[PDB]
């Protein structure tokens, strides 16, 4: 049994800051790469960033660079992802999704493989 | 600013100034150095000053 | 210089390869020419000019 | 960065067969095999139905082809069937070290 | 294996000469190895022992 329920839906200024927690249940988070996702209403799925749970090491691609920090507290369990310098594009969909094995010899950060998804939060603008 | 966190052992970063394009112009690089290649420099305690 | 009375031979000038021995002895020649001189350094560096 | 393409909507026959592609870079689709599909419903979350051009997700039935060729790739469906309305996306990743989501494509009825 | 992937940044010391150095790291980071398969390594061993 596995889910990834996310904390709840809040609407912000633009230019405001929003932190939205993802909440692991029937695995450590410890074990996955953590993969930050979007869907805005009528758009396709955008990739944010990953983060490694245990060294906080992470990459976002260029838009997100600087409007994304990101945290884990692995004994409560859960990953965080910051927003700030927030806009209308905003008004989306983020999903937060568990991809691969933590291995110490080879490097499965990086590639499509989500397993599970978060349910959904909505940051939101006007 | 070090990881800390375990399952991980990384690469130190440093800097350094150069003899650049023009000799008596001074400037500013940084590099990816392993870290037996990479010593501390004095007793005198400033972390973070190293020596090749 | 003798000549040869009952003779004929070939040549080739493009084929010939005694040019690119005086080539490379030249140029090694020179190359150890440069050796016991200044090698500059110091003026290379920022030149204030008149305008 | 974001880059990756696929024809934006397009329709199926009950029964026949559909080609669904997704293209890129030889840096990002071409590079790397590590290609996946997925299929998510309005009002809910997706769903992994390929992953590294044709290893077999959960679930899926044998009529979700995966291939891959050069800076294309496709879920050559085969048989066609109306019970998958919602889109179907294609993604892969860079050799920047980042992954790319497709425009999406609507598998419509049929 | 060295799963890290190192990038190499050219950084010019002087005139006319460069000196390479190691960049950013492409990825995650992870750590080198070597691997031996183990029941071929015990036989090797066991038969150097029976020597
Ligand atoms: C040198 O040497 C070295 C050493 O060795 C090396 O390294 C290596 O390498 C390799 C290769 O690269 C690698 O591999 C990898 O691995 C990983 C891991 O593994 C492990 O683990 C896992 C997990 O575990 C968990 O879970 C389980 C269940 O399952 C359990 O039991 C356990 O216990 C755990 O648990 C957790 O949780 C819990 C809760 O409660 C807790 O309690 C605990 O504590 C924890 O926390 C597992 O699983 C595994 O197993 C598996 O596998 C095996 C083989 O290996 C087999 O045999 C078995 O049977 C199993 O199977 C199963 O599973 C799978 C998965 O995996 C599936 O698939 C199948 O079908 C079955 O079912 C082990 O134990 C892993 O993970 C990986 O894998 C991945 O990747 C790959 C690549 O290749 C691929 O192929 C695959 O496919 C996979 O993917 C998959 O999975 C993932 C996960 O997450 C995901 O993400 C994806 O997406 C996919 O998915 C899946 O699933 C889903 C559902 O969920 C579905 O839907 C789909 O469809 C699919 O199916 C890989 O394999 C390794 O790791 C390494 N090592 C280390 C140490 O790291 C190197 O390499 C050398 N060198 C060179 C140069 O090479
Ligand atoms: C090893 O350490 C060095 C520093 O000693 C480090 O190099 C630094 O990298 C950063 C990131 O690229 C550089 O800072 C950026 O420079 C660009 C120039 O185009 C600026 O536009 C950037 O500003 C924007 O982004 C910031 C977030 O990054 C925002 O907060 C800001 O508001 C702007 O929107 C940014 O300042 C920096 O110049 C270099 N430093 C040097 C000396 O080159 C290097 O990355 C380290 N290595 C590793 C692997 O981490
Ligand atoms: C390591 O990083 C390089 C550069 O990001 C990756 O790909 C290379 O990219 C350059 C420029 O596009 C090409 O000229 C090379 O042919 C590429 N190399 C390969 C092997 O594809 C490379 O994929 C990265 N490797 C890993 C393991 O992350």
């Amino acid at each position: 049994q596995v889910q990834l329920v996310q904390s709840g839906a809040e609407l912000k200024k633009p230019g405001a800051s929003v932190k939205v927690s993802c909440k692991a249940s029937g695995y450590t988070l410890s074990d996955y790469y953590v993969h930050w996702l979007r869907q805005a209403p009528g758009q396709g799925l955008e990739w944010v960033a990953w983060i490694n749970p245990t060294s906080g090491r992470t990459i976002s691609p260029r838009k997100f660079q600087g409007r994304v920090t990101m945290t884990t507290d692995t004994s409560m369990n859960v990953a965080y992802m910051e927003l700030r310098g927030l806009r209308s594009d905003d008004t989306a969909v983020y999903f937060c999704a568990r991809g691969g094995w933590i291995s110490l010899y080879v490097d499965y950060s990086y590639y499509p493989n989500f397993d599970s998804w978060g349910q959904g939060t909505l940051v939101s603008v006007s | 600013a070090t990881v800390k966190n375990g399952t991980v052992e990384e690469m130190k970063n440093c800097s350094f100034n150069t003899t650049t394009e023009i000799r008596d112009k001074e400037k500013k690089e940084y590099a990816l150095f392993y870290k037996p290649d990479i010593v501390p420099l004095s007793e005198t305690n400033n972390t973070s000053e190293y020596r090749l | 210089e003798l000549v040869l009375g009952n003779v004929t031979e070939n040549f080739n000038m493009w084929k010939n390869d005694m040019v690119d021995q005086m080539h490379e002895d030249i140029i090694s020649l020179w190359d150890q020419s440069l050796k016991p001189c200044v090698k500059l350094t110091p003026l290379c560096v920022t030149l204030i000019c008149s305008n | 960065q974001p880059v990756l393409t696929q024809p934006a909507s397009v329709s199926g026959s009950p029964g026949q067969s559909i080609t669904i592609s997704c293209t890129g870079s030889s840096s990002d689709v071409g590079s790397y095999n590590l290609v996946s599909w997925y299929q998510q419903h309005p009002g809910k979350a997706p769903k992994l139905m390929i992953y590294e051009v044709n290893k077999w997700a959960s679930g899926v039935s044998d009529r979700f082809a995966g291939s891959k060729s050069g800076n294309t790739a496709s879920l050559t469906i085969s048989r066609l069937q109306a019970e998958d309305e919602a889109n179907y996306f294609c993604s892969s990743s860079t050799n920047s070290a980042t992954v790319i989501f497709g425009g999406g494509t609507k598998l419509t009825v049929l | 294996t060295r799963p890290n992937n190192n990038t190499r940044k050219s950084v010019r010391i002087g005139p006319g000469q460069t000196f390479y150095a190691t960049g950013d790291i492409i990825g995650d980071i992870k750590q080198a190895h070597c691997n031996i398969s183990e029941e071929k390594w015990n036989d090797t061993l066991q038969k150097v022992g029976i020597e």
